[PDB]
């Protein structure tokens, strides 16, 4: 493949999100600030910041249809941002009623409701009441046991894949009346009342991420044991047809994105993304998209010479510092789509603790 | 400092100040020294009269050894009856000191050097006995071994000045051998003293310093002549360093220096063990600094703007 480094953030970024037109993107940093960036010719430049929160901002997600930004942070509060006609953005607090720090947020594919993961044993799902202009949260506390580490919606807009930190993968129905209509019968189930245990699957570690297939009839989750498991549901209260597990020889995976109806791209502490080709019969690692082991008479400038003396003085080597082969320098955060019709993705972006926002061109 | 001083510095400075002064002042200070010896200075009777007292646990043994006469012919008519709680006392009045400055300085030095002056009585006695046996053996060479043995038996002298220390000295027709019953408590002290004593033995061996008195050290066993001597445990934890002083080592021009040196030996060893501890401290920190240098990798280059001095950039641009 081929990758282009979009920007070099000065600080680690655990999340990013692009607008529908892919014109400007929002990203988080280490502190309570949330950063905005816009294109400057061939590069990107700073746009504005948000200091509404008080503690470390955890996750940020952009709604492409309505062009809205939500932000859930460690301060147990959620802010929803909508741009004003003049150009500025209007903040709006959402009362999550949580007891611990939020961890992960996602917009529904219809963007009517958004679910919030949390370490307070619960998950908060919020919608908008036009009659009161209010956001109200509902707690999902029946089967949950540990911290929420990831979220994943379903194309039916009702099922919600929750990646818990109790070595068990969770799927729940987030259907709510007055917002969503009745959903069609699904392989996951048909009778879907609010807060019902759709499915439960085990793992060999904390479920860092979960993901439904583009067809919507599967789940893929990765534990902390560097193993990605692809689930194929059969019927309600019926064991899945096949639980394919692929075990790797690298660092544990972090986030999972579905390249197409039969391909999964996932990246973690290995500083690189991977690809999975297969079907119901099985799966296997296909290729290392990060070039693998690439290992990538003249005057000396004043800055270089000063650097050489500083390294010599503070050090005993005065040699090149890292020269790390992989494009990223630290653990990767997440993978999100960039362009293409559903089930047809060729470009997807990624962010990491090094601050690099590296687009990946399949 | 490498060599420990041979007298009490406080007494020397105090005596010099009070002799050179014009208006004396009443003083009452008790001062301790090495090895448990304690000095007391007071002016009870007259502001111009100063009394100095000596405290030592082993002093009665010194009296048995004949130290009163040595003190008498050392300190002249200055001798005064001892005070309560002390062994030897001296009373000095500033109205009778010699006018010449050098006499005053030497008197102050002599008074400040009272420790070895009272402790050197066994050494002087051993030297006199050595001279006697030397002339007697020079009278007839064939009469040496039996008088040597009888001197090793009868003239075998000993003293306990610390409860883990002992000096055993005895003369001969040509030499005055001395045995030190060294032992260190405070475990780490003994730990470093093992290395110190081992290196101290080797020293003499080196041809570089053969002129020094012969050293003999062997722990867990005492020499032949002092196993029967009371007070010498059967090698519980005590070392035994033995110095053999030949005729050349106490020539009439070098007796006092040798006496003071052989007396201060153990205190020098202790102080230098402490100095070695300090040497470790400084070296150890000095190159854990090098370890910090090694660590200072893994820090990406960053820029601080001004941080000028004792402040914060002192400017807005």
């Amino acid at each position: 493949a081929t990758s282009q480094v979009l920007h070099i953030l000065p600080k680690p970024s655990y999340e990013h999100a692009f607008n529908s037109q892919r014109t400007e993107f929002v990203t988080t940093t280490a502190t309570n600030q949330v950063e905005l960036y816009e294109q400057d010719g061939n590069g990107w430049k700073h746009a504005r910041t948000f200091s509404d929160h008080d503690k470390i901002v955890t996750c940020v997600d952009w709604a492409p249809k309505s062009n809205r930004i939500v932000t859930c942070s460690q301060d147990r509060n959620a802010y929803v941002y909508e741009k004003r006609p003049d150009g500025t953005w209007k903040q709006t607090l959402v009362l999550l009623r949580l007891n611990r720090a939020a961890t992960f947020v996602r917009w529904s594919p219809n963007e009517d409701k958004f679910a919030v993961g949390s370490g307070a044993r619960v998950i908060s799902v919020c919608y908008f009441e036009q009659e009161n202009d209010w956001w109200v949260s509902k707690h999902l506390k029946r089967p949950l046991r540990s911290t929420i580490l990831s979220l994943d919606w379903h194309p039916n807009n009702v099922l919600l894949a929750a990646g818990c930190a109790d070595r068990k993968a969770y799927v729940l129905s987030a259907y709510v009346r007055d917002v969503d209509a009745k959903p069609e019968a699904s392989v996951w189930g048909s009778r879907l009342p609010f807060n019902t245990v759709c499915a439960e699957y085990p793992s060999g570690g904390w479920v860092h991420a979960v993901g439904f297939s583009p067809s919507g009839n599967a789940l893929a989750y990765a534990g902390h044991d560097s193993s990605v498991t692809i689930a194929y549901p059969s019927a309600p209260e019926q064991p899945p047809r096949a639980l394919i597990t692929v075990k790797l020889s690298q660092l544990p995976l972090r986030s999972l994105l579905w390249a197409n109806e039969s391909a999964i791209v996932a990246a973690g502490y290995n500083y690189s993304p991977i690809l999975l080709q297969g079907n119901e019969s099985g799966w296997a690692h296909t290729r290392d998209l990060d070039a693998g082991t690439s290992k990538t008479e003249g005057p000396v400038s004043f800055t270089a010479l000063r650097s050489t003396f500083r390294n010599m003085d503070l050090k005993g080597s005065s040699q090149s510092i890292s020269s790390l082969p992989t494009v990223h320098q630290n653990m990767i955060a997440t993978l999100r789509p960039y362009a293409g019709t559903p089930g047809n993705i060729t470009a997807f972006t990624s962010s990491g603790t090094d601050g690099r926002v590296v687009l990946w061109t399949l | 400092m490498l060599s420990l001083d041979y007298n009490n510095i406080f007494i020397y400075e105090l005596l010099t100040e009070r002799f050179s002064s014009e208006n004396p002042s009443s003083i009452d200070q008790v001062v301790t020294d090495f090895d448990g010896v304690t000095f007391h200075i007071s002016t009870p009777e007259e502001k111009t009269k100063i009394l100095i007292s000596l405290s030592m646990k082993c002093y009665p043994e010194l009296v048995n050894y004949g130290t009163l006469d040595l003190l008498k012919q050392i300190y002249g008519a200055y001798v005064h009856e001892p005070e309560m709680g002390y062994n030897f006392s001296i009373l000095i009045d500033l109205q009778q000191l010699p006018a010449t400055d050098e006499e005053k300085e030497q008197l102050a030095m002599s008074i400040s050097m009272l420790k070895r002056n009272v402790l050197a009585a066994p050494f002087h006695r051993a030297f006199t006995k050595q001279a006697e046996l030397a002339d007697l053996a020079r009278k007839d060479p064939e009469n040496a071994p039996m008088l040597d043995k009888q001197a090793t038996s009868q003239e075998l002298m000993a003293i306990h000045y610390r409860d883990e220390e002992t000096i055993v000295l005895w003369p001969e027709h040509d030499r005055v051998t001395v045995v030190f019953s060294t032992k260190f408590r405070e475990e780490t002290d003994r730990i470093f003293g093992k290395v110190f004593l081992q290196e101290f033995v080797d020293a003499r061996r080196r041809p570089a310093i053969q002129t020094a008195p012969q050293v003999l050290f062997s722990y867990r066993d005492p020499p032949l002549e002092i196993r029967d001597i009371q007070g010498i445990q059967k090698g519980d934890d005590f070392g035994f360093v033995t110095f053999v002083l030949f005729e050349r080592h106490f020539t009439p021009q070098n007796r006092e220096d040798c006496i003071s040196h052989i007396q201060v030996f153990r205190n020098t060893l202790h102080f230098h063990i402490k100095a070695s501890k300090a040497y470790m401290h400084q070296r150890m920190r000095k190159r854990v600094a090098d370890f910090q240098k090694v660590l200072n990798r893994a820090k990406p280059d960053v820029e601080l703007e001004r941080k000028t001095a004792t402040g914060r950039s002192f400017v807005r641009a």
